[PDB]
């Protein structure tokens, strides 16, 4: 829609500037290397990303086709316009009645064919020190140049993300015991410690807990999915696999503090890695 | 989410320089304009059981600043700060609108109700500086509103 | 009739009650179909007392009129009169009804209450008891065979005899202690010891009569006391299971399941992906921390009180993401009332 | 020690620019967002025998700042600071999440419970500057939490 | 609006350097001149029904600053701060006009009524700086007016 | 979400918005204080140990109001000048905390039979940017709080 | 008695008639100082913020009804709101305001009883 | 080619004390009863502006 | 901090009100209306648990 | 638009602009305070419950003025030195809040029969940049407020 | 240099947190999101080895 | 870089080499070798160079840290680089990537 690419900015700089510059000069888009024509030579010199105009955009959705939209970036284009020609030396130059209708085109176009851009027309940024370096890289020939800055959004690549909208929502609230996952985890440690130097053995195992919803709970009976991770000695990993396996399918829970009865669905144990 | 269901064109924020200010019944070209803020100051009530209550309070009086160069001719900002006798001062509306590129469409404007001047500075009469002689005027008012169109 | 601009005098005896409502008590005063005193509108809304005596300008004595009049004099906002054969139609249509009160009504309100509970509208019913006196040789399993065995109802035996002499159905006394408790202490506190003013029970209940009706189907006596007079005395539903005993914890999970349902319907048409499962999980979590803070849950950390899970391998499947279904499973611990205070005395220090 | 027992891949911290903010029930594109701090203030008790007792105290109220450019159209931050009568203000949730590169995965988010506005500045209406017109809004809330996923 | 009904020529503000200052009965060439401000200080009266009353108050005394290089010859700014005995000081008019390019037309001027000196600094006698020795004098007066011609 | 109709029910009330109904007229005041309800104390002790503590009789409130001096007619001078040795027009004072529009009462402090006992002039100072504020003090018999 | 010569429900009561005389005239004398402006969209703004500033001084001193300024008045002036392009080109600015005023309490009915 | 103003009409008419906010949020549960319907019309908005209503 | 268990308590036996002060109304103040009641009793007891 | 002729009608008056007419002459003062109107209180209680509250008799005002010491003739010493055991020239005090030009009264506080009871010397201090200020206190019988 | 020898260390005894800032969520800066935590403790010692 | 703590192995008992992370700083041009139209051959190639950069804020090296096109260069600074090329100006696109590089490996 509004995403104008970078060739679309050069074509926007030729429609705005043909209308004021005389019909038989030229509009050129490089630096000249016997030129035999005047050729004002619009020249682009950096395309850095404009940080000051980006926001915290949130990657919009479609919800009719169910697809995420590509989240653009917006760069700044930085042209500069000269007048190569190739005596003329009068106050009414041929070289300055062309540069009088170049800036008259810029002055009138603070809003291009790209009507949703953001333009700085002729900023004060350059200096005789800085112009003196550019006049050497041309090959030691100074001119009168007019800088002109434009930012524009450029969209990302397009692939089918294909998320789906929500359209329905289920909420089920069940009673639980007043155990924290902290009160559960630190009860399974000295529950396990008695299940076995054992305090030295299971020092670096951690066994974080998260309470499963327990579809028909009670005021007691919290139900918990474990994941055990960490480090243990060589010999102790084998007896701990039995006390994990009886917790997973146990008739009467596991260690329960003061009648709560914590239950376990999955021991997991992927990361124990006994040395 | 940007759930518009179709691609929406991007907008850039409109620049500071393209604005327009009318004191009231006339339009004046200024250089700068600041301090048009809506400010509340909160009221709190902490409680022993532990519920904090946070509320807005009164809305504070704005302190608007306006600056402008010194021109040959009639000083219209002095003829309004001259005419004060002890509480008598002619209050005025202020509107600082924010136009488009051509200036023929107001986009967002800030409205100020009874602004009277409190100060008016002199320029910095510095002989060693090739620079415009500006002067600031500071207003005080009672409310600031925003209308968008 | 007002004619001239002065000050007028009259002595027509009128009454008017103020409104001190709570949003979690919007009842449904179901009345019998065998009644010609009522206006033939099948469903009608009564936002305050000064509108109820426009439709019914003369004081009746019938069971729908001593039920509403004992409602509005304890605060009470909007509330409904529906025929006993239309309460399933009105629960499904007004979306804020939190109570069904059988104002002297049975044998089909008991039926159509069981209709809307299976459809899951999160309603709490308030029923009646026997109108003539239970003997004492009653064998309580023969009296509460009539009543549903759902956890969403309670029964409240002793009928009312308010000051004009007329009868009050005891679903209105028990709904009058819910206006003054949801206003004052919240929906999680039991509606029992709140005093309902301007009514007296028809009969009298000794402590040894209530003791056999306490466990089982829980007949929920209305008893007078010196001090807190004519309170309701008992706060149990029609099921003695260890999670849906106690009237207040049931209404505490009605209002939780409905305030999360009305706060998260404003998240439909979002993408059913991982940023949505976050702003679900922080919208539920912000609500229950406002609820834990005002003394409604148990445990002294927010990890002690609730949990919530929503996501990819937690509670849903890829078969259910692609057809839309968001499943949000919450578990939360509520408080219990102290029902029995055992004083054991001695002689030694 | 980095005792993972095998080589662990390195992580770099995620940049400030890729974030996302929703006031509550809508998503708003901002430019800056600051001041979402958990702050306690200590309580002390020095003793004659010499044991110092240091404790946390209350947790202080946050003062969040949000800035955004001024766009043509409806000012959604003004319609929420306009609608105040003396303590009445509609509180809102704030979530400032911090996504990955594509933006389809929330990584860390900061949750704010009852934020109401206290101020809303005007832009700096400076005619001598080719620059975006921004405006800051300052909120006050009661708690800030972090959830990680 | 610029409703003059025909095109009006543009004006640029006149520079700071082309000014002219006379203490009173003589013309003195200075380098800088500052602080010629009209300043009021407000009086307020808030009310229970809610109407705020905002008014000007007294107009504050100006504190003018003037600087000048140190020349060989008579110090005319010292002979006016020397001649003080305990309240006796010879007050003077100050006019700081603001001329055109040739200097033969006063455009805007600032008039000061009874200015007496309060301070007179020494130069910064720094041996490591190839720089003019200046000295500031600070005046206090009672009113400042502007006349335009 | 706090939904500001709930702020009008369960948040407290500030003290900067109030209407003073003075007899049958509304007069704008700046400050208002001293609308207290104070009792005395009766005590009785015997030799056995019984202390008997009782409320006494409540004494008179002293209400002080203050408003600014306006160029028109001084209504508070015209009510303290009409004293003839006993004879004063008693008035009913109503000081109501109001909404921001000014049209409905949140909570009110009523004062039954008030009459002026003092009226202070403003303090004239040539070096001060202040408003001329008169301060009247009243004496009554009863303070009533109506809440609605 | 404070009634006019017409018992219609908007122009009964003498005060609400004089309240709309002075509104219609204080907006007519405050907006004639905006003639010879261009009849375009910046003018329709500074009309709409000059009417709105006057009525907020009027709502604040207890002259309108409703407890928000959205409850009290509205104003519309513009292109498709109240004018046409046939009327912009011949000059005509039409500014249509609507505002709610208060009513007096005319009858105070005291109804006494015997029971408490 | 804009035109000057040269004439100005002002007409002030009585209105009800409804805000456009009080109007819009009454049309939502007015519509909601006109129909899961709360889930349906969640993301419709229906802003209001009061027409002058000539009499 | 949860509000559910007593650390130390100060008990007061037979209290009755002797005064009740109105808030100080000021049009230039952002404060909350605070009533202050004073009580008179016979015994102060400290229970610690 | 506030149109400053309306400020002269409905805005309050500050306290920095005042003219003191002292007998038949105008004397420039810096401060002026104490022009109060104070009454006493009569009370009467019976056993049935009737409290009777009444204004007493108004007591004398004590007005204090202060001005600076000027090199000429001291007019306030010449009026407190002419005391012979009873005999003092009583004067009429008029303290009028005035416009900025000084030519018309906004509101005035009149004082009937004032005579000096004290006159304080300035506090001499070698380390102070202040003006020598005498402070005279007056005693009268009536305070009148005329508004025009 | 290798990190296998501690040279000088600073020891802190009972440090608890008092604050935890958020990052500066600035969209106009290609920069790491940091967060500071401020601790309060009771003594600091130095051991050298 | 942080205060990393030189991780251990504890199964083979060996200290792991503690890396460093350097920043690489590419810049992309277009040499070619008239074309002079707004739809250049030289700029429809530099339109698909930055389109590759814009899409790749995260490379095949998915654990890098990239600045895509920073605003850092200047016409003074570009004017020096355009001379060291031999006095021929072009349009360049800078692109910054950091990446960890591990130390040498010996058996600790």
């Amino acid at each position: 829609s509004n995403y104008q690419t970078l060739v679309d900015v050069n074509n926007a700089m030729n429609k705005m500037l043909r209308a004021y510059v005389n019909e038989a000069v030229a509009i050129r888009f490089d630096l000249p290397d016997t030129q035999a024509d005047a050729a004002i030579s619009v020249f682009l010199y950096d395309i850095h990303e404009d940080l000051q105009l980006r926001t915290a955009e949130s990657r919009g959705f479609n919800a009719g086709a169910g697809r995420l939209l590509p989240g653009w970036v917006n760069v700044k284009c930085n042209y500069l316009i000269t007048y190569w020609e190739s005596p003329d030396s009068q106050p009414d130059n041929q070289a300055i009645q062309v540069m009088s209708q170049v800036l008259a085109a810029l002055i009138n176009n603070r809003q291009l064919a790209d009507i949703g851009a953001y333009t700085q027309v002729m900023p004060p940024k350059e200096n005789l020190n800085s112009l003196g370096n550019f006049w050497q890289s041309l090959g030691n020939r100074p001119r009168l140049s007019l800088n002109y800055c434009v930012t524009v959004p450029i969209s990302l690549s397009d692939k089918g993300e294909e998320m789906t909208p929500v359209k329905s929502l289920s909420t089920t609230v069940e009673p639980k015991a007043p155990l924290s996952p902290l009160v559960i985890t630190d009860a399974l440690r000295e529950q396990l410690r008695v299940a076995l130097d054992a305090c030295l053995a299971m020092t670096h195992v951690n066994l974080d807990s998260s309470p499963v919803a327990n579809s028909d709970g009670s005021a007691a009976e919290i139900r918990v999915s474990l994941r055990v991770y960490g480090m243990t000695p060589t010999e102790y990993l084998a007896p701990m696999n039995t006390v994990f396996n009886e917790w997973e399918k146990s008739e009467a829970a596991a260690v329960t503090p003061d009648g709560y009865r914590v239950y376990i669905n999955a021991v997991d144990k992927t990361d124990l890695t006994g040395i | 989410m940007a759930i518009t269901a179709d691609d929406i064109a991007v907008q850039y924020p409109i620049p500071t320089y393209r604005f327009i200010v009318t004191l009231g019944d006339e339009q004046v070209p200024f250089t700068s304009a600041s301090g048009l803020d809506i400010n509340f100051d909160t009221i709190e009530y902490r409680d022993g059981t532990g519920n904090w209550f946070k509320m807005p309070g009164q809305r504070q009086a704005p302190n608007i600043t306006l600056s402008k160069g010194v021109f040959p001719g009639k000083n219209a900002m002095y003829e309004w700060i001259n005419a004060i006798q002890l509480n008598q001062v002619e209050k005025k509306d202020i509107m600082i609108s924010l136009t488009n590129e051509a200036g023929t469409e107001v986009l967002v404007s800030w409205n100020v109700s009874n602004a009277f001047p409190t100060s008016l500075t002199s320029p910095s009469f510095d002989a060693t500086s090739n620079e415009i002689a500006v002067q600031q005027i500071t207003l005080m008012a009672d409310r600031v509103t925003i209308q968008t169109a | 009739t007002t004619t001239y601009p002065g000050v007028y005098l009259s002595e027509d005896a009128v009454s008017s009650f103020s409104v001190n409502s709570a949003a979690t008590a919007v009842p449904l005063f179901a009345y019998d179909s065998e009644n010609t005193n009522t206006i033939n509108k099948p469903i009608q809304v009564f936002r305050n007392w000064a509108e109820f005596t426009v439709e019914y300008p003369t004081p009746l004595e019938d069971a729908f009129y001593t039920s509403l009049s004992l409602w509005f004099m304890h605060g009470g906002g909007k509330c409904y009169l529906v025929n006993e054969a239309n309460i399933a139609d009105a629960v499904a249509q007004y979306d804020d009804i939190t109570l069904i009160v059988a104002a002297g009504t049975d044998t089909t309100t008991y039926t159509a209450f069981t209709t809307v509970v299976g459809q899951g509208y999160r309603i709490f019913g308030l029923f009646d008891g026997p109108k003539e006196k239970i003997a004492g040789t009653a064998k309580p399993d023969e009296v509460m065979e009539e009543y549903p065995t759902s956890p969403f109802g309670a029964v409240f035996y002793p009928w009312g005899t308010l000051a004009s002499g007329a009868a009050v159905p005891p679903s209105a006394i028990a709904a009058a202690s819910i206006t003054q408790t949801d206003r004052t202490r919240g929906v999680w506190k039991a509606p029992a010891n709140q005093a309902v003013n301007g009514v007296t029970p028809a009969f009298a209940v000794s402590d040894d009569f209530q003791g056999k009706y306490n466990q089982g189907k829980a007949l929920n006596m209305i008893r007078t006391f010196s001090g807190q007079g004519t309170v309701v005395w008992g706060a149990r539903t029609l099921e003695d299971s260890d999670n849906w005993r106690y009237i207040p914890v049931r209404r505490l999970f009605n209002a939780v399941e409905r305030d999360i349902q009305k706060s998260l319907n404003k998240l439909v048409f979002e993408p059913n992906s991982q940023p949505t499962w976050q702003r679900v999980k922080a919208a539920v979590d912000s609500y229950l921390h406002s609820l834990w803070q005002q003394g409604a849950l148990a445990g002294n950390t927010p990890a002690d009180a609730w949990f919530v899970q929503v996501g990819k391998d937690l509670t849903m499947t890829q078969e259910e993401i692609n057809q839309g279904k968001m499943i949000i499973k919450i578990g939360l611990a509520a408080v219990r009332p102290a029902e029995f205070i055992i004083l054991q005395f001695s002689q030694d220090i």
